[PDB]
């Protein structure tokens, strides 16, 4: 019963690609096969469009309820 | 404040569940007996071991039939959470000990009313 | 300089210390209200004036330092501020 | 005394830690933390015996660590005044009678003890004899005691107690 | 005031002023005897 935007903000696209870089950069297993590339960054780009972000978004509500997406359950922007 | 003799606990504890001797001495030795299997594995500490050794010597009926039995038959009684493990671990011989012993029990029941008790527990005792 | 000097009995035997610190138990030594602790909430030199917590009375006392003396029942935490021992605890 | 209660605890874990073990390393975890400690809200604890959930992990911001609040279900060991346990005489010498009360070891004085139980430490084993003998409370020996103090020295718990009695110890 | 009431009982004990440090002072006997722990009485010949 989820009544948010199906779609990923901006702003939640460019927190999550920037903490999954953080988190890379940390060594941190990556949940896609690397072509070639050593920048946090670039793999979590990458991660994001193969959809393997293991990240769920906890949007908050003016009431106070919250509804958690998936980056591979809500369709990406760009 | 906090002293057992009058029945008084922090509300945290209040709501605590007893433990006996025999019922932690099984629960540490499944635990052991899960711990020991499945290698490259933290084997137990200190802390353990002493508990081991001390919960051991004062096991009153190993068979967790009897422990069900004997909490079964006590909590059939009005006395509180307190007076079901400290009574089942003592195991006392005869109510004027059992009362001088806990001194919440001076004239809340009958000489007799727990001399039974007490019987009946040093029987189920293995 | 002779106005200011106020000497003490220190100084008249050259030429009585309460250390009362809050949360601890004192009873009542002498005096009718005698076997009655309380714990100190108030501290001050001489007349202390100490409003204790007696148990089965919510009402507050009042006694003055010398009505006083540290009382703890067998089995708590015991410091000690001034003895040989001085900073042990048992 | 022993208890079984459900406790809480958010512990963090390093983005190293991500894979497929994710919720057997945060167990591990928890079980290496509360396990032997003691804090002076709940007491010592003796052991963990299970988990009730794990929490939905909180990514912080700019950092990788992401928290999770796990509550556990763990047995935890409190003595309180006025209670009566079950303990062995550890050591007998004439400054007091060592026991052990399980995770606590406790402590008798001459002075509570009565004025029949006098001194032998000519002997190689030291023991306090009841005057007229009659009961023996030396070394690996089962006795009772009354928890007339309690007291936890920065998470390590010592109480004392007291004996004149008899029927509640050595029969 | 004594001063017992006023001096700290470790500067008390240093200058030794209690009742035992007088009993040991104005009894006879050697210091070392009285001190020890369990008292020095007579003894006749059978013991």
């Amino acid at each position: 019963k989820r009544i948010t935007t199906p779609y990923m903000t901006k702003y939640e696209r460019a927190r999550v690609l920037g903490t999954r870089a953080l988190q890379i950069a940390m060594c941190a297993p990556v949940m896609v096969e690397l072509e070639g590339e050593t920048d946090p960054l670039l793999i979590a780009m990458k991660e994001l469009k193969a959809r393997k972000i293991p990240i769920i978004i906890r949007r908050y509500l003016p009431d106070g309820s919250y509804e958690d997406w998936g980056v591979d359950e809500l369709i990406i922007s760009d | 404040e906090e002293d057992a003799s009058q029945l008084i606990f922090p509300k945290e504890f209040e709501t605590a569940e007893t433990l006996l001797n025999s019922e932690v001495h099984m629960l540490l030795e499944h635990r052991k007996q899960q711990n020991e299997s499945a290698e490259d594995e933290q084997e137990l500490s200190e802390v353990f071991m002493k508990t081991l050794n001390y919960t051991a010597r004062f096991s009153r009926f190993k068979n967790r039939e009897t422990i069900a039995s004997v909490r079964s038959l006590l909590l059939q009684k009005k006395l509180h959470k307190f007076e079901l493990a400290c009574l089942a671990n003592l195991c006392p011989e005869t109510a004027e000990e059992s009362k001088a012993l806990i001194p919440s029990l001076e004239g809340r029941f009958e000489d007799e009313e727990l001399q039974q008790i007490l019987d009946d527990i040093q029987t189920k005792r293995s | 300089i002779t106005e200011g000097v106020k000497p003490t009995l220190s100084e008249l035997e050259k030429f009585r210390e309460h250390n009362f610190q809050p949360g601890d138990n004192v009873e009542v030594c002498e005096g009718e209200l005698i076997n009655l602790q309380g714990k100190i909430l108030s501290v001050d030199g001489n007349k202390i004036t100490i409003m204790p917590k007696h148990e089965d009375l919510k009402d507050m006392l009042e006694f003055p330092a010398q009505e006083l003396r540290k009382y703890f029942k067998m089995g708590d935490h015991v410091k000690v501020i001034a003895g040989r021992f001085e900073g042990d605890t048992g | 005394m022993f208890y079984h209660i459900s406790l809480e605890h958010e512990i963090l874990l390093h983005p190293r830690y991500f894979g497929p073990n994710l919720l057997n390393t945060v167990k591990q975890k928890l079980f290496t933390e509360v396990e032997g400690t003691c804090t002076g809200k709940y007491g010592f604890v003796i052991a963990v015996t299970t988990i009730d959930n794990i929490g939905a992990g909180v990514i912080q911001p700019g950092r990788g660590f992401v928290l999770y609040p796990v509550k556990y279900k763990a047995i935890v060991f409190r003595p309180f005044k006025g209670e009566v346990v079950d303990a062995v005489v550890t050591q007998v010498n004439k400054v007091g009678l060592f026991t052990e009360i399980g995770p606590m070891s406790c402590f008798i004085s001459r002075h509570s003890i009565p004025s029949e139980m006098e001194f032998d430490p000519n002997s190689n084993p030291p023991c306090y004899k009841t005057m007229d003998e009659d009961i023996v409370i030396q070394q690996d020996d089962e006795i009772r005691l009354k928890i007339v103090g309690t007291r936890v020295d920065k998470n390590d718990i010592f109480a004392i107690g007291s004996l004149m009695d008899d029927y509640l110890g050595l029969v | 005031r004594s001063i017992f009431e006023m001096y700290e009982p470790s500067e008390l004990e240093s200058s030794h002023l209690t009742d035992q440090d007088n009993e040991i002072r104005a009894t006879d006997l050697p210091e070392r005897f009285q001190l020890r722990s369990i008292p020095v009485k007579g003894a006749e010949d059978d013991e």
